Order: C-alpha cells, then structure tokens, then sequence
C-alpha cells in the first residue's frame, strides 16, 4: 500500500 | 504511351513511358526538351537492353538482381557508367554495392588479384601506410 | 567485354571520382584499411575522398553510441582537419567503446546522488531525462526538474493533490498522472499548467504519448485512448476495458497498444481500431512494469521474474530469474535490459543472449548494482548511463563513461 504506483488484483 | 529510345549504335527500342522515366535523365529529355526519339550517345544497344530489363523488373539488393549481375567486370563497369549517365539511382546503388562486396573481407593482395591490379607502392611507402593501421 | 577492370582507378580517370568514393564508403573499417594498401591510386581515392571522415559520420548517423560519443568526447565538432586525423581517430573510438562495454560488464561506474529533500512524504515514483534535465514526479505531489549537470533543482511544479505516479515529456509539454485520478499537462519550458483531464475514477498509474495521441491507464481497471490536437485540445477517443484489476502500465506504437495489470495479464490492442487483439499470459502474479518496442515486450512481475515476449504470436521467449523481490521498473535498448526491484537492487541483463535460446540462464544477468536503500520505482538508461529513482527519496546517475 505504501507503493501507490502499482496495485494487486484485490 | 510508348517512347523510342535510341542507343549509341542506332538500334531503337520501343519502351513504355513510365519505365523509361525511371531515368531522371531520360525523363528530363522528354518532359523539358520534348524530344522524340531520345538519343543515347553514351549507351550502346547491348548495355541499353540490359538496363531496360533491370528497369522493367523494378517498376537492399534482392536475389533477382544478384543473378542479373553475374557478368564480367567489364560489363558491370559499363553498367555503372550507364546508370550514372541515365541517373538511375537504384541501378547505380546495386552495382556499386556489388563492387564493394567484391572488396570487403580481403587482404590487399587478394583485392589486387580480384581486379588485376599491380602493387605500385615503394617498400617504404607501403610500410608507412601499414604503420598507420 | 573486358574480363577485369580496376573500378577504383578507372572511375576517377573518367571524372567520376564520387562513384569510386561511394563504392568505398560501403566498406567496414578493416576493408577500408585494405583498400588503402591496394595501390597508390586506391589510397588517393580514399584520402582525397575523406573516406575515414565519411565512415565516422555514417556511424554517428547509424549508431546512437557513436553519436553519443561524438557529443560527449567532443570530436563531433569536426564532423559535417585532414583525412589522416580521422584515420587516427577511428581506433580511439573503438577503444572507447571497448572500455565502456567493459565498464558495463564489470560494473565500473561513477555515481551522482541527488537527495530530493522531500519535506513530508518521501520518494520519487517516476522520471525522464535528457542531456539538459531530469524531470521527476514525487510522492509529495510535486514535479521537480533537476539540472542534469549541476544537479540543482530548477523548478517545482505544484497542482496535483496526490502523488505524481507517472510522467512523460517531449519538446513542448510534460504530461503527468497522479494518485488524485487526474492527468495534467504542463509547459516543459515554463512549467505552467496547461490542461487537466478529469476522467479516471482512481489513481492514474501510467501513461504514454507520441505523435498526437496518448494512452492512460488507471487503478480503476480501464485504459483511456486520447487524441491530442494540442496541449489544450485533448479528446477521449475510446475506453478499453477488460482487465480485472488495476492496469499498472501501458505502452504503444503504431501497431499495438500494450497494457499490463495486477490481474496477471498483458493485453494487446490494435492502435488504429482500439479492438482487443490478444492476451499474453504466463506470469504467475501481477505485472508491475513493462516496455514495448518493435516486436519485443519485456515485463516484470510480483513473481520476481522478467518475461520477454513476441507481440505477434504472444510467445514467451525467455524467463529471466534472479531478482529476489518484485520487479518494479524495467527498460531496454538494443543491447541490455535494466531492471529495478523492491529490495533496492538494479540488474543489467544481456538482451542478445536472452533472446538466443542456446544461452544458459546463469550467464544472462551481467551485474547487480546496489546503491538504493529503498524500492526502485523508475529508471531510464542509454549507452552511457542509468538514471534511477527510489522510495528512499534519491535519484542516482550511474555513469559508465
Ligand atoms: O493469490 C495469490 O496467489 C497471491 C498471494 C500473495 C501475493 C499475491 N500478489 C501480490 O502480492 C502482488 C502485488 O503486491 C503489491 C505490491 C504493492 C502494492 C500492492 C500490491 C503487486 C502486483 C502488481 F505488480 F500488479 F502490482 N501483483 C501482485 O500479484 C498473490
């Protein structure tokens, strides 16, 4: 969550 | 339309206007000087037929051209000259590239043998040219 | 007619020196050296023809490495001084290339370190650079432009209300995407905000633009395709939907748009029509980063691997193992892949070797470079250097010349 640049499939 | 090309010998060739005009030189003689037929004092019939054949096929050196260029060096030289005189950039380029391919990857002695060139360096001069490589 | 003919002597004899010069201009260096020693007239043609000057110029025209060196080393000033100067210069350029290639293989470099001095929320999510400047997007909501030579900050651009996650610029504008879900357009010279695109429902995670069009992608799981008639006239052309999670990256050219997602997929779209073409499947977790050019896609994943793909058939050509954490950024040129990971490490990969299925895997990673103290978010490189940025709030310039 600290990395706002990428996101999982959640 | 058809345009008559006139070789240095005098033999006349009937050629389609759009292929003939691949030579900017011959195109200029038609479009700007309005000449018919087109005299070609610097290209004989034998070389002219060879160039016309090349221009039709070509209405970056492919396989068909390589077979077309399996000729002696004297004819290739005449072909370079015709392509220059007619200013057919495509033909001048493939013929010049063909000569470069006959030069590349050879020692000076093997190059001499390819083109029948005598070595005219002094011993001293050759060593100097060699020292600088 | 004649069996043999000395083209290089015969052509100048008839006043056609340029044809003889053009023939020799096709020679590689070693064959040009050979031509010099064929006979006195051949030497004269190469020398009076300035063939060594023409050879260096063709390289600068045909090789960004030679172009870059001409500029950096200063001998480019002489291009476009006798023939012998260029003949003696040519081996020095070769040796220079050799030392650069050795420095890459062995990791010998100098290092510049920019401390971004972020007051609150530390970290640099994105960056692009040229010879004049580094433009960087920061978790503190700003874009900072740094002077490439003095490393000082020349401009802070404010206006986003969340982190600056992605950016690209050209000769006229900077375009940025943000956690605040907007895309913004800035004047690259003055920094003035020129336009804001309100469209995405969630963070704008990546964008690319070129030749009047832009693609943007978002945590909202969609891709937007834009037509930019001007900085102030940007129209939505199409929305591509189909990803089942955030789309983390998008790249494109005239053939295809390429998107990759937390949903473990890469998707390929037709640029002209915006129709779905194919999914490149295979990574076992989400894809964090990607670069696409020609037929090659290279992607980096939470599964700690890098995959190389052919765009036309969708085949995976090579799996690159070695990173110990999530592969977070990736770039590639003609000779190398450069990747950054969540553990702060950067790896250099031999791209030619990687695309040759005979090469063993252990020979593929040339080096591991360890100078960041946090996640590596973005990098960009060329023949001479890497510029990288990190959660640790630094920008590094790695210089192999
Ligand atoms: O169900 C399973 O087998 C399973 C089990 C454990 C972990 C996961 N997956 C991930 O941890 C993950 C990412 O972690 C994050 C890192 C930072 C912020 C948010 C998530 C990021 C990506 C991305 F590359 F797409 F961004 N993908 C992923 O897959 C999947």
């Amino acid at each position: 969550y600290l990395d706002s640049g990428i996101h999982s499939g959640a | 339309p058809s345009i008559k090309l006139q070789s240095s010998d005098g033999e006349i060739f009937e050629v389609d206007v759009e292929i003939a005009k691949q030579s900017v030189t011959i195109k200029t003689m038609l479009e700007d000087l309005g000449m018919d037929p087109v005299p070609l004092p610097n290209v004989n019939a034998a070389i002219l037929k060879k160039v016309i054949q090349w221009c039709t096929h070509h209405k970056d050196i492919p396989v068909w051209d390589q077979e077309f260029l399996k000729v002696d060096q004297g004819t290739l030289f005449e072909l370079i000259l015709a392509a220059n005189y007619l200013d057919i950039k495509g033909l001048l380029d493939v013929t010049c590239k063909t000569v470069a391919n006959m030069i590349k990857g050879k020692t000076p002695e093997e190059i001499r043998k390819t083109f029948n060139i005598k070595n005219d360096f002094t011993e001293e001069e050759e060593a100097q040219v060699r020292k600088e490589n | 007619s004649m069996l043999q003919r000395d083209f290089i002597t015969a052509l100048p004899a008839r006043g056609l020196d340029h044809i003889a010069e053009n023939i020799l201009s096709y020679l590689d260096a070693k064959s040009l050296c050979a031509a010099e020693l064929v006979c006195k007239e051949w030497y004269r043609v190469t020398s009076d023809g300035m063939l060594w000057k023409k050879l260096i110029e063709r390289m600068v025209r045909t090789d960004s490495l030679w172009r870059g060196l001409a500029e950096r080393r200063g001998w480019g000033q002489y291009l476009f001084p006798p023939n012998s100067f260029y003949r003696a210069l040519y081996p020095k350029i070769i040796q220079d290339i050799e030392t650069i290639e050795s420095n890459w293989r062995c990791g010998r470099h100098s290092l510049q370190r920019i401390h971004c001095r972020s007051e609150t929320s530390k970290g640099v999510y994105c960056l692009q650079y040229d010879d004049q400047k580094i433009v960087s997007g920061l978790r503190d909501n700003t874009i900072k432009i740094w002077d490439k030579n003095t490393l000082e900050c020349k401009r802070i651009l404010t206006g986003h209300t969340g982190s600056v996650l992605c950016l690209q610029y050209d000769e006229r504008v900077i375009i940025t995407g943000s956690s605040d879900s907007t895309v913004r357009v800035w004047d690259v010279n003055t920094g003035e905000m020129l336009n804001t695109l309100i469209h995405h429902c969630e963070a704008v995670l990546h964008l690319r633009f070129n030749n009047g069009m832009m693609v943007t992608c978002s945590k909202d799981r969609s891709i937007a395709v834009w037509d930019m008639a001007s900085p102030t006239d940007i129209t939505l052309r199409r929305v591509l939907v189909g990803h089942r999670a955030a789309v983390n990256v998008v790249d494109f050219d005239d053939k295809y748009i390429v998107s990759a997602s937390g949903d473990r997929t890469i998707k390929v779209w037709n640029t002209s029509t915006c129709e779905f073409v194919r999914t490149l499947n295979g990574h076992k977790r989400g894809i964090a980063c990607l670069q696409y050019r020609d037929r090659l896609v290279v992607s980096g994943s939470s599964d700690n691997t890098i995959r190389l793909w052919d765009i036309e058939c969708g085949a995976c050509l090579r799996v690159l193992e070695g990173h110990e954490e999530l592969v977070r950024c990736i770039r590639f040129d003609n000779k190398r892949i450069v990747s950054g990971a969540y553990d702060g490490k950067i790896k250099v990969w031999d791209l030619v070797a990687a695309l040759d299925p005979r090469a063993p895997a252990g020979t593929l990673c040339l080096r591991t470079l360890v100078e960041h103290s946090g996640r590596v978010f973005r990098l960009q490189f060329d023949e001479f250097q890497i510029v990288s940025s990190s959660h640790d709030d630094t920008i590094l310039i790695w210089d192999f010349l």
